[PDB]
RNA sequence: CUGCGUGAGCGGGGGUGGAGGGGCGAUAUGUGCAGAUCUUGGUAGCAGUAACAAGGAAAUGAUUUGCGCUGGACGAGG
RNA sequence: UCUCUGUUCACGGGAUUGAUUGGCAUUAGCGGCGAUGAAGGACGUGCAGGAGGACGAUAUGCGUUGUUGUUGUGACGGUGUCUGAAUUGUGUGCGGUGUGCACGGGGACCCCUUGGACUUAAGCAUAUCAGUAAAGGGAGGAGAAGAAACCAAAUGGGAUUGCCUGAGUAGCGGCGAGUGAAAUGGCAUGAGCCUGUGUGGUAACUGCGUGGCGGGUUGUGUUUGUGGCAGCAGCGGCGAGUGCGAUUGAAUUCGGAUGCGGAGAGGGCGAUGUGCCUGUAGGCGCGGCGGCUUUUUUUGUGAGUAGUGUUGCUUGGUAGUGCAGCGCGAAUGCGGUGGUGGAUGCACCGAAGGCUAAAUAUGGCUGAUGACCGAUAGCGGAUAAGUAGAGUGAUUGAAGUGUGAAAAGGAGGAUGAUGAGAAAUGAAAGUGAAUGGAGUGAAUGGGGGAUGUUCCCGCCCGUCUUGAAACACGGAC
């Protein structure tokens, strides 16, 4: 019951697969874009998110901030980033949530079974970038 | 009231049902892709019978030609062939069909 | 009355233990609040039907 | 937490035996339950790891049968162990039983058999 | 006296729940039931066109139904350990 | 609040509001209300009116005293 | 003070403007239940739980495999209390005591049986509505039909099914109201076969079983596909290219730059978008499931039928167009048909046994679309809706969407805090408070003049009617 390659384009389908598909989707729906240090190691642009990854904020009034992510929440589209707070009518502090798709990430983090999953997508794209090449190389005599 | 030609329009039954495809230019391409589809099933027999020329019953259409069913077995005789074997290279056979002019046999 | 069959028994039963409010750690969470029943029933203006 | 994996070496009585022994730990945690004494998480995986213990208990009695009928054709299975396909799926007769012909009928075929040509234009 | 105090004396009950579809109108002086016909092997035919959409194939759960249709865009494969028997 | 038009109607100014809105030509219509003992919703007068209740008391009231007549069990129904 | 009437602020109610994970329509595919126990019903299952949803004593979920570190989830397999056809039964085949099959659910579209009245004829009985609705029995992804005992009148065509023309025509009809074909011509799709009389130098045949039993001479006659050819659906993964300045609570706005494009479809993000995310164009990988495809020499037949007298129904079929009951009941160089009853020429065909793709119909499910509706609309149903509730029962059946970008926070009053803003917008009917003017005249209107009135004119609208201000009817707002 995936629904994100839907060929529709009407509109009440769309907002429909945003706001109600399962678990699995939300996850790869709240995708971080990589910055252009971290971008010449791996080849690849955005991977999605996760605890403990140190990223910066981009627009907003926490324009410029960096700190670690110390709680998710794919189902709602919030991040809770350590430093970005505000003060209740107590004199506490409490976290603010951010979305998603206005970070970006450096120093992410490698614990559990997280180094080989960028692994394994590091060799999918050269794997199709020759793909495109021969065909490419070829079609050029085309 | 007033001068007119007497109506003869028949909606007097409700059992009555209308019918109509709103959408004909999509249906006629859906039924190009069965035709294609079948003709490379088939693929090096044409698809189509050969089919041979006859001539129009009444004193109306006397003078007009046409194509037919089938063949005759004598027709395929004198061609140089059985019926039974003019049907496995694509000829189309009538055995209902008589023969009774000389001239149409001929061009057939 | 006193008397009655089995199956008249364990429906009055069951019937019995759903005319509840909801429980109060549910009504303190965060995004449970405002919310009652709803589904009441009170002996002597709805009947049951047996 | 005792794994599926971990019962898939034992025998059909060991896991047998195992079977009871979850259930005088749940006896007890019922026990618990009635003191309000027991964890947020105790009972819940008591009770799964009975489901465990019996699903893997299905799998070796099956393999026993899977051995004692080994050519025996699908009509002389015992019952249970046919496939359920459908009602309508076990009614139909076979592609065999379809495209059969009489021999005085095929007789007659043999003189004028299939031709393979192409026309042209 | 055929108004209010004639109701006064309607403590009697004809009915009991029936056992095939669960309503109160299994008739007991008559046996059968008004609703569904029980004990004919069949069911009744519904008394109105709206009848017919509060108890058909969907209004319950479709316990094994449902079950059935994930198997047969499968081809019907079978357990996996059974299938060397087949 | 104010200008234009015989009229059906069309403009501008100051508050309020917090996200979209129009002109001109052809074209498609579920295209304009005061009434139908019209349909659904809200609200007046009547009117603080009709009707109903205010059960004998003793600063207190587990104590003292005055009045009424159904009282106690099994079944149906709840 | 009270009554009427200006002005400002506060109520009361939920119209209007703008939104929408809902509805509605057309189109392409599919049409997948049950004795191997269905659909439906009852009762149960969470450490702390009522409704809904989910689930079955393996119970608020278990196994395998993919993706994940999460309130985790996708694809497939297993389990499934007590009931219900509910059957430890009834009927029946093959055997000879073993083993099969049927029953219920659904029924839009299809086949067979039975069979109305409202209504039209300006009345009504034949007629019409209509062999239609309702009822009952039997099937499938379609069904039924089908290879001339045909159509015709030419120099003839050549199985079934659908569409246009023929044609509102030929005809039927209290010749009234009405009703109503076909052949030819033009297109779509195209396809033809099996049997009851098969050896006699030996049943050459097959259901069960591992060289045998059962059947059969009152007549059996049944090899073969992990191979090829064509197609259809699904799953997984990779997927190009960005930075400053001004306004803002926040920019996709405004102003300079710099790139991608087989990708400038659509959606989300604090607001109006080609380089912020998702996808998109386009390549790769992996299952699965079907259709075609193997041809030893054979000759000959269809009876309580066709027909027909009588009786009832039906059709445009007119003096049978077709069907049925009852009674009579055929032929073998012979039988049937040719829009008027019968005769005779000529023409054209072989009934009374069996099977057959494609082009056609259609609730629901899934994909894709739209000059459709926008909360009194659209499905009854944008929410714990066939629910809450009503009825002895068969049945019947609603009303209810919106704090904000963020909970950053309130909820007797007062004092305050947060926020861009106390917080969707907030019409009329009607009301309270203050303040200006008038009155003891039912009020309200037009002319002419004026910071209320003084002079003149003026009965309440709509409707039927010769004729309404009417003691004519409808109308509190
Ligand atoms: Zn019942």
């Amino acid at each position: 019951k995936n629904l994100r390659k839907q060929k529709t384009s009407s509109r009440r389908k769309q907002r429909k697969a945003h706001f109600a598909c399962n678990d699995g989707e939300k996850r790869i729906r709240s995708s971080a874009r990589l910055s252009r240090e971290l971008r010449k190691e791996y080849g690849f642009r955005t991977f999605p998110l996760r605890t403990g990854d140190t990223v910066v904020v981009k627009g907003g009034k926490f324009d410029g901030k960096e700190g670690v992510i110390s709680k998710i929440n794919y189902r709602d589209y919030k991040v809770y980033i350590e430093g970005c707070f505000v003060t209740k009518n107590d004199g506490t502090n409490a976290l603010v949530p951010i979305y998603p798709s206005k970070l970006t990430i450096t120093k992410f983090f490698l614990e559990n079974g997280r180094k080989e999953q960028l692994e394994r997508k590091k060799r999918a794209r050269e794997h199709g970038m020759e793909i495109l090449r021969k065909r490419q190389e070829e079609v050029v005599s085309n | 009231k007033g001068n007119h030609a007497l109506p003869n329009n028949h909606f007097r039954k409700t059992s009555l049902k209308i019918r109509i495809h709103h959408d004909p230019e999509t249906k006629a391409r859906v039924m190009a892709e069965k035709k294609l589809r079948k003709a490379k099933a088939l693929f090096p027999m044409p698809l189509k019978k050969l089919r041979p020329i006859v001539r129009c019953p009444t004193i109306k259409y006397n003078r007009n030609e046409r194509l037919g069913r089938g063949f005759t077995a004598a027709e395929c005789e004198k061609a140089g062939l059985d019926y039974r074997h003019a049907r496995r290279l694509g000829i189309a056979v009538d055995l209902r069909r008589r023969d009774t002019n000389q001239e149409a046999f001929d061009k057939n | 009355g006193s008397r009655k069959t089995a199956l008249v028994k364990t429906r009055l039963m069951r019937a019995l233990k759903r005319n509840r409010e909801i429980p109060a750690w549910k009504r303190m969470m965060k995004e449970h609040k405002g919310e009652y029943n709803r589904a009441r029933r009170h002996w002597r203006s709805k009947k049951l039907k047996i | 937490k005792i794994e599926a994996s971990a019962l898939r070496q034992l025998g059909i009585k060991q896991i047998e035996e195992r079977a009871a022994e979850i259930k005088a730990d749940l006896a007890a945690l019922r026990q618990k339950k009635n003191s309000g004494d027991v964890g947020a998480n105790d009972i819940k995986t008591a009770k799964k790891n009975l489901a465990r213990a019996l699903t893997v208990r299905r799998e070796k009695i099956l393999e026993e049968l899977v051995e004692a009928y080994r050519g025996t054709p699908v009509s002389k299975l015992p019952k249970e162990l046919r496939p359920k396909l459908n009602r309508s799926k076990r009614r139909a007769l076979t592609k065999t039983q379809l495209r059969r012909k009489t021999r005085r009928q095929r007789a007659r075929m043999s003189k004028f058999p299939r031709v393979i040509f192409a026309y042209n234009e | 006296s055929k108004g209010t105090a004639s109701f006064g004396k309607k403590n009697k009950r004809n009915t009991e729940m029936c056992r095939r579809c669960g309503r109160q109108s299994y008739h007991k002086q008559k046996n059968s039931c008004s609703s569904c016909g029980y004990p004919n092997p069949k069911m009744r035919n519904p008394g109105s066109i709206k009848a017919r959409r509060r108890r058909t194939i969907g209004t319950g759960r479709m316990r094994y139904m449902k079950r059935e249709l994930r198997a047969a865009k499968n081809g019907h494969k079978g357990d996996p350990i059974l299938r060397t028997l087949w």
